[PDB]
C-alpha cells in the first residue's frame, strides 16, 4: 500500500491503434566543445585564395 | 571542472625556488584536456 | 523457453516440502514468477507470485504464513516453500513465467501468464 515499483511495461499488440502502436524515436543532439570539431558535412573542400 | 558530463582540465608549469607555500604572484592556466566522460563526480583523491 | 519443475510428492500433514521451478532457454527479460495449484475437479487457483526485480512476494490468503516464495536470479529458479501441510494443499502445482512488469505487484494474483511448467503432484497424508 502506497509502495508501488517505479516502472511498467508497454502493451505492444500489433492490432493496437496507431497511437498506441511502437514507434522508434532517435534524438541527435549537436555540440561544439573546447576541443576540435571532429564531426563534419560530406560538402566538398576547395583551395584557399 | 565536470560541467555537462565533459571533464575539463586546465595545467600551468613552471620553475620555482621556495619550500614554504604557493608563490605570490599570478600566471594562467591553459586548457589541456577536455574529457567527454558523462562521469559522475563528487569526490577526488591524489596519488603520490 | 520451458519451465522445469521438481520437488513435491508425498508428505504428512504439518510436514514442509519445497517446489522448484527452473527457467531454461534464451529470455530477454523477466518481471514475475508464479505458483498456481489445481486440485482434483477444482479451478486452478493462484499461490503466490514474486517480482524478479527486487523479490517482493505476494501470496493467496489460503497460504499466508505457511508458504513462502523465493528467487535465485543468478539460477533463474523460483521456489515454494510449504510449510505446515494441510490436506486441502493437495494438488498439482504449476509454475507460471511473465514479462508483464505491473506498478502493482497484486496484479500478479489475476495476470494471465504466458509460459507454464507441466505440473508437480504434492499429496497432503494423515
Amino acid at each position: 500500500f502506497n509502495c508501488y515499483f517505479p516502472l511498467q511495461s508497454y502493451g505492444f499488440q500489433p492490432t493496437n491503434g496507431v497511437g498506441y502502436q511502437p514507434y522508434r524515436v532517435v534524438v541527435l543532439s549537436f555540440e561544439l566543445l573546447h576541443a576540435p570539431a571532429t564531426v563534419c558535412g560530406p560538402k566538398k573542400s576547395t583551395n584557399l585564395v | 571542472k565536470n560541467i555537462d558530463g565533459y571533464f575539463k582540465i586546465y595545467s600551468k608549469h613552471t620553475p620555482i625556488n621556495l619550500v614554504r607555500d604557493l608563490p605570490q604572484g599570478f600566471s594562467a592556466l591553459e586548457p589541456l584536456v577536455d574529457l567527454p566522460i558523462g562521469i559522475n563526480i563528487t569526490r577526488f583523491q591524489t596519488l603520490l | 523457453v520451458q519451465l522445469v519443475e521438481s520437488g513435491g510428492g508425498l508428505m504428512q500433514a504439518g510436514g514442509s516440502l519445497r517446489l522448484s521451478c527452473a527457467v531454461s532457454g534464451r529470455t530477454f527479460s523477466t518481471a514475475a514468477m508464479g505458483w498456481f495449484r489445481q486440485a482434483p475437479g477444482k479451478e486452478r487457483e493462484f499461490v503466490a507470485a514474486i517480482r524478479w526485480s527486487g523479490g517482493s512476494a505476494y501470496y493467496a490468503d489460503s497460504v499466508k504464513g505457511r508458504f513462502t516464495i523465493s528467487r535465485d536470479k543468478a539460477k533463474n529458479t523460483v521456489y515454494l516453500q510449504m510449510n505446515s501441510l494441510k490436506y486441502e494443499d493437495t494438488a498439482v502445482y504449476y509454475c507460471a513465467r511473465t514479462e508483464y512488469v505491473s506498478y502493482l505487484l497484486s496484479d500478479y494474483a489475476t495476470w494471465p501468464y504466458d509460459y507454464w511448467g507441466q505440473g508437480t503432484q504434492v499429496t497432503v497424508s494423515s
